[PDB]
């Protein structure tokens, strides 16, 4: 549920 | 040859069959020459869908698992965590994979700061997502190759890129959620998002025309986990 | 066993892992029984998904290639007919295993009307996915097996479904598709897509309360084809 | 582009 980095 | 594979990684990207867009793009890495910024990020976008798929489903049969749980179906826990298993030994197999193109191919050709940060973090990445359903030893190995490979990133990161960099702090972004989810240390994570949000706010005339709107978008997300995490 | 096949259809679903969910599914039809309303429409769920997802796949590519065509690169057009034959190839493969599921396992052991012009109507359904990527021979072969079995659900809908019903409807909605988009036919699809739509509006009391959502939905359709068509 | 049975 944190957020990482998007691709 | 090189170009042709590019384009076949794309047009799959297109279509949506990640599995050919990683098949196309492995075989660039396997060329041991240092790719173009479009070439990484075709191969991690690739890969990113590839695991992200079976990290989703991983995460909807082990929320189901705990609803089980909750109301002792053990005939239905049978079959459910069965199929967690399947899914874990695909998920073992698609970060082994991309682990050691990494170690063969990426690491041992890159020459730039860029590059060598952006194949460390993602080593750290591959790492940690092997951590997020290991138990045991082999979430102890997962979290030890991972906090080394996202130090070595940050090291180079530290000295080789402006601190609005959108590789630096999507490896700030990474690292803090790996601190976070997998060293449980809700405070380590906390400092380090937070020392990466502000060293960009103090160098922001360090932001570039080409990624401004990526160091934007990452630094909005150490905002939002950090909400999330206070 | 079979209850075991559902739970884990149902949870390949949820973790939407369509592939797995057609397997399992294709049990449940191999045991030659007449399925329940819920194995039906778990079945056809399932493949209804794995093909979707290479027919939309298919229509990216297909667009590529005509937008190649448009601009007269040779090198590139090699490349997208090579990734469209696959795909059709994959098509085939998928189509052909549903038909023959059809063929020596549902529609022998079916024995209620709606079972009937479900199974029959899916035959319809997936001959027509083969007529669209078909040409020549193939696409002629393709049309008119897909026009014998909407026809022979047609029969079986007509006689022994109300015009509400959802599968009268959902087979009314496709085969006016298959008039449209297959024979290349305006006038008997609107034909077709009107007559059930007035149909069911004069029978309006023969909704069921299991299925007006259905029908209701279905019928919108019916509309939406003929705003698009007229 | 026409709309068939939705699943």
């Amino acid at each position: 549920r944190s957020f990482s980095e998007p691709f | 040859d090189r170009e042709d594979l590019v384009y076949q990684a794309k047009l799959a990207e297109q279509a949506e069959r990640y599995d050919e867009m990683v098949e196309s793009m492995k075989k660039v890495a396997g060329m041991d020459v240092e790719l173009t910024v479009e070439e990484r990020n075709l191969l991690s976008v690739a890969y990113k869908n590839v695991i992200g798929a079976r990290r989703a489903s991983w995460r909807i049969i082990s929320s189901i698992e705990q609803k089980e749980e909750n109301k002792g179906g053990e005939d239905k826990l049978k079959m459910i965590r069965e199929y967690r298993q399947m899914v874990e030994t695909e998920l073992k197999l698609i970060c082994c994979d991309i682990l050691d193109v990494l170690d063969k191919h990426l690491i041992p050709a890159a020459n730039t700061g860029e590059s060598k940060v952006f194949y460390y973090k993602m080593k750290g990445d591959y790492h940690r997502y092997l951590a997020e359903f290991a138990t045991g030893n082999d979430r102890k190995e997962a979290a030890e190759n991972s906090l080394v490979a996202y130090k070595a990133a940050s090291d180079i990161a530290m000295t080789e890129l402006p601190p609005t960099h959108p590789i630096r702090l999507g490896l700030a972004l990474n690292f803090s959620v790996f601190y976070y989810e997998i060293l449980n240390s809700p405070d380590r994570a906390c400092r380090l998002a937070k020392a990466a949000f502000d060293d960009a706010i103090a160098e922001l005339d360090t932001l570039s025309e080409e990624s401004y709107k990526d160091s934007t978008l990452i630094m909005q997300l150490l905002r939002d986990n950090l909400t999330l995490w206070t």
